[PDB]
């Protein structure tokens, strides 16, 4: 069939000091030898024979051959000279090895420019560390270099976009005026621009571990599940161990028997035993979270429950029924 | 005017003139009585047959007889007055604070829900109870009808009807002697005479006695003058009240000590050691704890509030009247159920109460010959037989005719004259009929009619036998008539003459043993006249003495078969019996001595009357009330007594102050003359089927078979509602002492009371509410007749009651405060101590709570018992209502402890703490069961 396009790139607006990808797909019958022809961004008349290697491995050409031409172009450390138009053509001349004839081969237009501009740079105020001190925490960044007419920015936490952090901003600040651990994380400051790749830049804020919730003891029956927690709060997050008391002293856990299932997550920490013996699990636990500032510990307490616990009241009230009614008949 | 000539309103304004004003009334006008008659559209001899059809054509006037005076209640209106209460209201405001609170608290609410049951419970119960109270009083007194053979006759003349209080109106048509008693209607005891034309005129609110005449009936209803007259219109509640005051005193005396230690304690830990300083943004915190602090103090008042004491008196004795029903005995007014409780003393009457009025003839003088049995026929010389017969035939009446007894079998029918029927007895006892010669007597010279004269007291016929020979014949008590005798029959129809020497120990040796056995001796006499002439019948001075005696017979009425265990059952309960007769001395000891009430050999009092009048009336003819004190005490037979002495004795009984106890009196009476009798008794028992109106009308208990046993039952009852109050005291003194010194002292320490106040309202509403229904209606037992009556002054906390409270609160108290304190470590349970605010509930504060309310239903149980027994269970069968409570009550408590959750701040128990629960609960009963093996003296 004719050459027909297929998956044909956009163009592309970037900036300095990035790397892209153009990605050029079309099917050819019979499949030609896909190359890729470079222009002047000032006049696309220009067909010269692009080939991986040149501008000291800039720009990296891999097409793979079969039924489907696949072309990839990749473009690192864009600067204004990699401003120019790249084209991909499919040729259907079953003797296209005759490479001195006329160019009235069959030819395909897909061509596609690219255009670079100026590199945003983004200063962002110093690392805090978040002690016991009341004092408020401001995290600044300036947009100090933006080549491009600016349409907004926020602060962002963990993903999470900060509520009324919206607005011009070409520098931006943010005030946390009781820091708590709670607080503490990854914060950014994302700016969106009309036609530019937003810029995120990263302020990290850290505090010591701060354990939040947790069961203050468990109880349960012999022979059945036991499920234990502790989450946290804090950032970095934290590495985490548990421990069990004995003897007076705390002293690590082993799976041994293999009931014991551990499952950790950023916060959280599930402990899970299954087919609980009243001869050495009942006790207490432990569940220390450790990180690079400081480390935060609670306790939590487990007890297993005896399955034969009716039978001795039952016996009570026997005896009682027995005292009582031996007295009533010895009255008469 | 028209088809109705005479109105209603001119008969009405007619009664209304009175007297001799009346007199121009009563001749002119309407003529004379026949005349009125005439307008009436009546006979004279006749007047209205009682025909149905001629009703709304002659009179047309008769509306209704006023059978529903007011009934002016309403169900809305009862619970409205009962709500009134001072308990009630304490309850309400408490409801109305909790709420206003709880609406401001930044559950909860559920605070007012819940005492909400606390006043519905409360205020149905009564309301309705009293209500059907009522129905039935209606329902009882309106069976009381004594025909004037109808409900309601109007238009119709009727002869006199004494002995009843006249329901109608109108004047006497004819009639002379008519004395009529105006005592309560006008004020004036005084009796007055009707004449025939000054003063005919009748009217209701009289009683009648004696005289003669007849009335016609012109009343309808409130239209009368009696009607418009009217239409122009208890020692234990006053100690249970006092008890109620002064515990609602001390409840609220310790609901203000919790709240200020409460908030002291909080405030002086929150600022003197902590020292923070107040921001405008921590108020509502404090608000939050100042809140929950009074909470706590309203629900320990209301707790501690005897809000259930107002209803187990009535729910009690609205319960034993309706028993008392179905015990023949009716009752009338409430005071009398409990009064009778404590009665000391009762004087009865010897005919209708203690025999049973059937009296039949025993022994027989015939013929010079005595019979301790029952005569043969042929015994006797046929003559004499045959002569006596005819004597009694010719002297009955016709009227007197037996009527078999009208159900036979079941109920005899001894017609009219009771003496009577036992002469006609014997006439059948000597195999000869007296209904043949009956018929056979015609109205010879019927001179006979002696009107059975007060004085006299003879029945006295004076005719010609069919052989034309006019002869007088007496039949009278034979001892007054006795000396009235010139000739006596003998075994071969001789007429021996009476001599003074046959009037010697002879006569006494035949009558007085027989008297001694127990025997009214009544004798026969007739005085024979020429056949010619005529006896002149003017000259009745020789035709009442100088008889011949026939017979003598002795007739008697045996004494009831159920008397003398019931007497000897009230002498076990120390109440002495009494005696007033009004009959023959030696007659009156024989039959009491039979009866049970006097013993041979002992020191005892029986006066004939007239020596009693001699030693109560002084010189100059009062009372001294000295000289009466030293002889009640042991006096016991009272004989040939009028009704007017029997008022002095219970006066001089009743006001005695030589004893350290004051006599409470019951004295029966049934008479018209008893009046005050009864009145200024404690209680007057009143006969139903053979007491006059008069007496049943100003009465307390009606009897309805007119058994002297019926009054132990009486007094059966009246004890027992006492018991049933002390026993529900008993238990809800417990529960108070043990939960306010549970709130006290726990919020002194762990600044929260263990038991919130939802619990603590839960635990109010089974002990103030249902405790009420489960132990006022307890029926009683046979052995409340085997203790002494009480009195006036007594306390109502008993000391064996103080005995079971303490040993019972020393036990919940040791209990609770161990689990409070070191109970996470018996049950190996996370503690729930100082639990900080909107805490989860916990799991150590609903076991505190669950061992409380078991111990609380174990113990009602063994509540029920306060003289010491130790068969607790003793009855319990007997009560549906105590299980049904029980039960319910352990079932809501489960299904509350493990659905409750939040709103009751109650966790979910597993199985081994439940049966630790109920094995506390049956420790209380085991323990109940040791404490009674204390001696009460030694402490
Ligand atoms: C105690 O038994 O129960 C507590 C119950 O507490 C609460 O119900 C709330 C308070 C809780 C804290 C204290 C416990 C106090 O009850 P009370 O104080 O209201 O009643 C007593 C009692 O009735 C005596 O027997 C009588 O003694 P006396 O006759 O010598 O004066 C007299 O009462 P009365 O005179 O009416 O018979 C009172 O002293
Ligand atoms: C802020 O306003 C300036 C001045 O017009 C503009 O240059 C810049 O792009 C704006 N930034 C926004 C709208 O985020
Ligand atoms: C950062 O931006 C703030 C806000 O405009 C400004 O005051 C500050 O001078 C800026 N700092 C730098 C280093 O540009
Ligand atoms: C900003 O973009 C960078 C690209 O490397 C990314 O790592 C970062 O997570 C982005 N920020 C947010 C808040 O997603
Ligand atoms: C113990 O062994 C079991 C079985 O392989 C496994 O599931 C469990 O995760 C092990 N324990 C830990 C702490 O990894
Ligand atoms: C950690 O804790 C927060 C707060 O509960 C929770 O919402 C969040 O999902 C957790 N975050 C991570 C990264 O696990
Ligand atoms: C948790 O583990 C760390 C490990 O370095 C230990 O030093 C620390 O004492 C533990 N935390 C607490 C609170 O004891
Ligand atoms: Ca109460």
């Amino acid at each position: 069939q004719n050459a027909g396009f297929v998956k044909s790139p956009m163009s592309e607006t970037k900036l300095t000091g990035d790397a892209f990808e153009l990605y050029c797909d079309v099917v050819g019958s019979p499949t030609p030898e896909i190359q890729w022809w470079y222009a002047e961004v000032n006049r696309a008349e220009s067909f010269r024979q692009l080939w991986d290697g040149a501008r000291k491995r800039r720009v990296t050409v891999n097409t793979a051959y079969g039924s489907n031409g696949v072309s990839v172009l990749r473009i690192t450390r864009l600067t204004l000279e990699d401003s120019g138009t790249y084209e991909c053509r499919a040729s259907n001349d079953p003797k296209r090895n005759d490479l001195r004839q006329n160019p009235s081969i069959t030819w395909i237009r897909a061509q596609a420019t690219i255009s670079v501009l100026q590199k945003p740079r983004i200063v962002t105020s110093e690392e805090v560390i978040i002690r016991e001190s009341l004092l408020p925490v401001t995290l600044q960044c300036n947009l100090t270099s933006s080549s491009h007419t600016l349409m907004y920015s926020y602060w962002t936490r963990n993903g999470v976009e900060l509520t009324a952090t919206r607005k011009n901003a070409s520098n931006m600040e943010y005030r946390i005026n009781k820091p708590r651990a709670e607080d503490s994380g990854e914060y950014h400051c994302v700016y969106h621009f009309v036609s530019a790749p937003k810029a995120n830049a990263t302020i990290e804020v850290k505090a010591a571990p701060d354990i939040t919730g947790h069961k203050r003891s468990e109880n349960k029956n012999e022979g059945q599940d036991a499920m234990m927690y502790c989450k946290s709060v804090g950032y970095p997050h934290p590495e985490w161990i548990w421990r069990k008391k004995e003897n007076g002293v705390f002293e690590e856990i082993s799976n041994s028997s293999g009931r014991f299932f551990i499952t950790n997550k950023e916060n959280y920490t599930e402990l899970s035993i299954v087919n609980l013996q009243i001869t050495e699990d009942p006790g207490e636990y432990e569940c220390n979270a450790t990180n690079s500032i400081g480390s935060a510990s609670v306790s939590t307490v487990l007890r297993v429950r005896s399955h034969l616990a009716p039978l001795w009241p039952f016996l009570g009230i026997l005896a009682e029924i027995i005292i009582l009614v031996v007295i009533i008949v010895v009255y008469e | 005017g028209g088809e109705f000539g005479c109105t209603m309103e001119e008969l009405r304004s007619l009664m209304e003139l009175r007297g001799t004003e009346a007199v121009v009334k009563i001749k002119e006008t309407y003529g004379d009585t026949e005349a009125i008659c005439r307008r009436l559209k009546t006979s004279p001899v006749e007047g209205l047959p009682g025909t149905a059809p001629d009703l709304e054509k002659r009179k047309q006037i008769f509306g209704q007889n006023f059978i529903p005076p007011k009934k002016p209640k309403t169900f809305l209106q009862l619970v409205w007055e009962a709500l009134q209460d001072v308990t009630l209201i304490i309850l309400e405001i408490a409801a109305i604070i909790s709420l206003g609170l709880s609406f401001y608290h930044p559950a909860g609410w559920i605070e007012g829900a819940a005492i909400l049951l606390s006043v519905i419970c409360v205020v149905l119960v009564t309301a309705f109870n009293d209500w059907s109270k009522e129905k039935q009083f209606r329902g009882l007194q309106s069976r009381i009808e004594q025909e004037p053979v109808a409900e309601i006759v109007v238009g119709d003349i009727a002869q006199i009807k004494y002995g009843d209080l006249l329901p109608a109106d109108g004047l006497f048509i004819q009639g002379n002697d008519l004395k009529i008693d105006e005592s309560s209607l006008t004020g004036e005891s005084d009796q007055v005479r009707k004449s025939v034309d000054k003063d005919p005129m009748l009217l209701s609110g009289t009683h009648v006695m004696e005289g003669s005449g007849r009335m016609v009936v012109t009343a309808v209803g409130v239209n009368s003058q009696t009607g418009i007259i009217f239409t122009l219109l208890s020692v234990l509640q006053g100690k249970l009240t006092k008890l109620a005051v002064q515990i609602g005193k001390a409840g609220l005396v310790m609901s203000a000590i919790t709240v200020i230690i409460l908030v002291l304690y909080f405030t002086v830990d929150t600022f003197v050691v902590n020292k923070k300083p107040w921001l405008t943004e921590c108020t509502p915190v404090y608000v939050q704890y100042f809140v929950k602090f009074f909470i706590i103090g309203v629900t320990v008042l209301v707790v501690a509030v005897p809000e259930g004491l107002p209803l187990a008196v009535t729910i009690s004795l609205a319960y034993s009247v309706k028993k008392m029903m179905k015990d023949n005995n009716l009752v009338r007014h409430l005071d009398a159920c409990e009064t009778m409780g404590n009665a000391t003393a009762i004087c009865s009457d010897k005919t209708g109460t203690l025999t049973t009025n059937r009296m039949t003839v025993v022994q027989a003088y015939v013929g010079d010959v005595h019979y301790k049995e029952i005569p043969d026929p042929s015994s006797i010389n046929a003559k004499t037989l045959e002569l006596l017969v005819n004597a009694i035939a010719i002297n009955s009446a016709y009227t007197t005719k037996i009527l078999p007894p009208e159900k036979e079998g079941a109920l005899p029918r001894q017609v009219g004259n009771k003496t009577e029927c036992g002469l006609l007895g014997f006439v059948l006892d000597l195999r000869q009929d007296y209904e043949p010669v009956r018929s056979q007597m015609p109205e010879e010279k019927l001179y006979k009619v002696y009107t059975f004269n007060s004085v006299r007291k003879s029945m006295s016929t004076v005719i010609k036998m069919p052989d034309e020979s006019f002869r007088m014949y007496s039949k009278g008590a034979s001892e007054i008539v006795l000396k009235k005798c010139c000739k006596i029959l003998s075994g071969a129809g001789e007429a021996r003459v009476f001599r003074p020497r046959d009037r010697d120990e002879m006569v006494k040796k035949v009558i007085e043993p027989m008297a001694c056995d127990g025997l009214r001796t009544i004798c026969v006499a007739y005085r024979d006249f020429p056949s010619s002439p005529e006896p002149d019948w003017d000259n009745e001075n020789d035709i009442l003495n100088e008889l011949t005696c026939i017979c003598v017979v002795g007739i008697e009425d045996p004494v009831r078969p159920e008397v003398p265990e019931a007497i000897r059952k009230c002498q076990r309960a120390g109440i002495t019996v009494r005696m007033v007769t009004g009959d023959n001395i030696n007659t009156a000891r024989a039959i009491a001595i039979k009866c049970g009430i006097i013993h041979p050999g002992e020191d005892f009092l029986c006066l004939e009357g007239k020596e009693f009048n001699r030693r109560i009336r002084n010189e100059k003819g009062e009372i001294e009330q000295e000289r009466i004190d030293k002889i009640w005490p042991k006096l016991r037979v009272l004989a040939r007594s009028s009704p007017t002495d029997k008022h002095t004795l219970v006066k001089g009984i009743i006001d005695s102050t030589h004893t350290e106890q004051r006599q409470v009196v019951a004295v029966t009476g049934d008479g018209t003359n008893d009046g005050p009798a009864l009145k200024k008794a404690d209680v007057g028992f009143a006969m139903g089927i053979a007491g006059t109106d008069v007496a049943k009308e100003a009465s307390d208990i009606i009897l309805t078979d007119d058994n002297f046993s019926s009054i132990v039952k009486a007094v059966m009852w009246g004890r027992n509602v006492y018991d049933s109050i002390s026993k529900f005291l008993q238990f809800q003194l417990t529960v108070n002492v043990v939960a306010v010194i549970v709130a006290f002292t726990g919020a002194c320490i762990t600044q929260d009371s263990p038991l919130k106040a939802v619990q603590m309202l839960w635990v109010n509403l089974i002990m103030d509410t249902f405790a009420s229904l489960a132990l006022a209606t307890e029926p009683p037992t046979e052995t409340l007749l085997l203790r002494k009556p009480y009195g006036r002054n007594k306390p109502l906390i008993s000391r064996t009651m103080m005995k079971n409270i303490l040993g019972h609160a020393v036990y919940q108290l040791t209990l609770i405060f161990t689990l409070l304190f070191v109970g996470e470590k018996m049950f190996q349970i996370d503690s729930g101590r100082n639990a900080p605010l909107h805490s989860p509930p916990s799991e150590h504060y609903t076991i505190i709570f669950n061992t409380f309310v078991m111990m609380q239903l174990f113990n009602e149980i063994n509540a029920r018992k306060i003289h010491g027994e130790r068969n607790v269970f003793d009855g319990i069968f007997r009560n549906p209502i105590f299980c049904t409570i029980v039960l319910g009550t352990f079932a809501i408590q489960i299904v509350i402890v493990q659905f409750g959750g939040k709103p009751f701040s109650c966790s979910p128990l597993q199985l081994d703490q439940w049966m630790w629960c109920i094995f506390i609960g049956l420790g209380e009963l085991v323990w109940g069961q040791v404490i009674a093996t204390i001696p009460t003296s030694r402490l």
